[PDB]
């Protein structure tokens, strides 16, 4: 029953606890999990350097829109696509 | 009888009829759900609900809604290509709000997600003939929600959750309708829905369990909103409770007809039930909340809290303004009733009909003035309530310049007869004895 | 219905 | 327990009239209580349907109250309310009676004393407790209306202590 619009409110709560745990140095001892943190807040320079795990740049879009654009129309799909 | 032949056909009839309703072809697609509308009205038994969402043409019907957002992108143009949608369009929103009046069809509407489809409509939003066709599907569309959940089992609370994200979906234009100082009686009717579904949905019992998920922040939304109820709640005591009550009554005197007269009772209707509705909110929030009982801070010397003292200024003014027309519609009403089968008879000297519709204005007024009756009971015991528990917590904790001022007013507040009518048609008096312990807790505090 | 239940609270108090 | 009786309440809201529908569907449960149990207790039963008729009196009052003062449409219904609490009523009083009644047919056996060496009031009493058919059958009935009026909590009283407070 959840709106996209109380969805996308959850989605940047989460995402700014993500980014704050990150701000924090929380993972500076462990470069996994700090790459794994960054992943989680769509950081387009670490997901590029995970490319040999996606193999294709269909995957690499997908997990580009679960992490910056999870509520995106298809009319905007071409554009993310290309 | 004519129900048993419905059945006797079996779910065929049924199913034929409710499919073609939903994606016939205008004229037969309106005609289809009318006889929906009409036919789940006489269904007792509730078995065509039953069918109608078993067999899925409810939830069908429901979705087709989204299709009209971009019929009334297109309609709020000067010149409308086909008022045909439109007629459709109402014969499907009368069925719905035909299946809401039921108290499982409410259930069932928030188990289809109604309230959630209508939240992710963006036609809500253009606020702009085409301001009075927004004004229309605003109707439609709250319609269905208010009713529903009003109308709705105590257990299904959460209506009040998912109507209240729909106001806050909506916020700019839910204030954009709250600040329009319009004297017509449908943006009073409006306010008043409003006002009921904010008293219900508002509560911050709601806001502590919606941070499960969304969490921090949607206690943050939720305290906002109901600031902003607060602000606009109180701002209405300027309005309808100050000098200008004088020239909203007067501007539709230019032209005052049956019509006119009763447009004026139910802008008392709504006075009364936008704050009945707010009041009761107040009360509740007190007996739950107990007025910050416990912080030991001084509520007399952001906010401010003269607020509070003008509110019972403008309360206790509104009060006697109140009383004097509650106590002028009950003698209008009184001269209604008088009216008899003999003055059918001396206006024929169709004068049956003439009093037909008589007894139907009539009657239209006994249920503004009732309703009138029962706003203002409402209106006195919260009054007293809030004003006794104050002045209590003052007592200890200015005091006298108040007292002196209340003093003044208590004894002004003669009427000092508190009438019976209302009281004879109601229970018990709790605004005899009740009222009296407040003003043995206040006037003797007051003096 | 609103009504009632007030009265019945006040009634209770 | 609560699933059953949401669907019996809204059962009844299809019916024309819930309140006529309420009172045929407790014949059978009357006919059941008078046959089921033996001759020689038969007052359990009557208090078995005193609380039948107060379960539905109970449902009633909540509907009644629950109404807007004016809708012609509960005159029935209310009608139908005060004839049930008579039905209950009368119940009790048949108990209460039948039962005193018959005790004294088939208890009155032990006995006997006339006078007392005392002028106190409560040795003539113990004395004529026995002997007076028709006193003890009074205060029987000054204790069933006493009951009555018990029950009837008229219930301001609360309120009335907040309308006066001791002081």
């Amino acid at each position: 029953t959840q709106t996209l619009t109380e969805f996308e409110l959850k989605w940047q709560h989460w995402r700014e606890e993500c980014e704050r745990h990150l701000q924090n140095g929380t993972f500076s001892s462990n470069v996994h999990m700090e790459a794994v943190c960054r992943v989680l807040l769509g950081d387009e320079e670490v997901l590029l350097e995970k490319r040999d795990l996606m193999t294709t740049w269909y995957h690499f879009l997908v997990s580009r829109l679960l992490f910056k654009h999870p509520t995106v129309k298809p009319t905007e799909l071409h554009f993310y696509a290309q | 009888d004519n129900l048993s032949i419905f059945e006797s056909y079996g779910t065929a009839l049924m199913e034929v009829v409710c499919r073609d309703a939903c994606d016939g072809h205008d004229i037969g697609r309106m005609l289809a759900l009318a006889l929906l509308d009409r036919i789940v009205s006489v269904d007792r038994q509730q078995q065509w609900l039953l069918y109608l969402s078993n067999s899925g043409y409810l939830k069908v019907l429901v979705d087709s809604l989204a299709e009209d957002d971009v019929v009334l992108r297109n309609l709020l143009t000067p010149q409308p290509p086909l008022l045909k949608a439109l007629y459709i369009y109402e014969s499907k929103m009368a069925f719905l709000t035909r299946v809401a009046k039921s108290s499982q069809g409410a259930i069932e509407l928030l188990r289809s997600g109604v309230i959630v489809r209508l939240a992710q409509c963006q036609v809500y939003d253009m606020r702009p003939a085409p301001v009075e066709r927004y004004r229309q599907i605003l109707l439609p569309a709250l319609q269905i929600c208010q009713l529903i959940l009003t109308s709705s089992t105590a257990q299904h609370l959460q209506a009040a959750g998912q109507v209240l994200q729909f106001l806050v979906a909506h916020s700019d234009t839910i204030q954009a309708i709250l600040r329009s100082q319009e004297g017509s009686l449908g943006s009073l009717q409006e306010l008043a829905l409003l006002t009921g579904i904010i008293s219900k949905a508002a509560l911050p019992g709601v806001l502590n369990e919606l941070d499960i998920g969304l969490n921090d922040g949607s206690m943050m939304e939720l305290q906002g909103h109901i600031g902003r109820f607060q602000r606009q709640c109180l701002a209405l005591l300027n309005r309808f409770g100050g000098s200008d009550r004088l020239r909203q009554l007067s501007l539709q005197d230019d032209s005052s007809r049956l019509d006119g007269v009763s447009k004026k009772d139910d802008m008392e209707l709504a006075m009364q039930q936008i704050c009945s509705n707010v009041m009761e909110y107040c009360q509740a929030l007190m007996i739950q909340n107990s007025p910050s009982f416990q912080q030991t801070v001084c509520l007399f010397t952001l906010p401010s809290l003269g607020v509070v003292i003008h509110l019972l200024k403008q309360s206790a003014n509104n009060f006697f303004t109140y009383y004097d027309i509650h106590r002028q519609s009950v003698g209008k009403l009184q001269n209604v009733e008088q009216l008899p089968p003999d003055e059918i008879k001396e206006l024929c000297q169709s004068t049956t009909q003439k009093y037909g519709l008589a007894r139907r204005r009539l009657v239209k007024l006994i249920n503004s003035r009732a309703k009138l009756l029962s706003l203002c009971s409402y209106i006195i015991e919260t009054c007293l309530y809030i004003l006794w528990r104050h002045l209590e917590y003052y007592l200890l904790h200015q005091d006298v310049d108040t007292l002196l001022r209340e003093g003044a007013n208590s004894f002004g507040e003669s009427l000092q007869k508190r009438l019976l009518d209302i009281e004879s048609l109601y229970c018990k008096v709790r605004s005899r004895h009740s009222f009296i312990q407040a003003l043995v807790r206040r006037i003797r505090g007051l003096l | 219905e609103q009504v009632k239940q007030r009265v019945l609270h006040t009634l209770l108090a | 327990s609560f699933t059953e009786d949401i669907t019996l309440s809204a059962v009844m809201l299809q019916e024309e009239d819930p309140g006529e529908a309420a009172t045929m569907s407790m014949y059978p449960d009357f006919l059941k209580s008078f046959l089921e149990h033996p001759s020689s207790a038969v007052f359990e039963l009557i208090e078995q349907y005193e609380a039948t008729c107060n379960t539905q009196i109970t449902l009633l009052k909540k509907i009644v109250k629950r109404v807007t003062p004016g809708q012609q449409k509960f005159s029935k219904t209310a009608s139908i309310l005060w004839l049930l609490q008579q039905e209950m009523v009368t119940w009790r009083l048949i108990a209460a009676l039948y039962r005193d009644r018959i005790q004294s047919a088939l208890e009155e056996e032990n006995m006997f004393e006339i006078a007392a060496p005392n002028a106190s009031e409560k040795t003539i009493v113990d004395k004529l407790f026995q002997r007076d058919t028709l006193v003890r059958q009074s205060q029987l009935v000054v204790d069933w209306l006493e009951s009555i009026a018990k029950d009837e909590v008229g219930d301001f009283s609360d309120n009335i202590e907040y309308y006066a407070k001791s002081v």
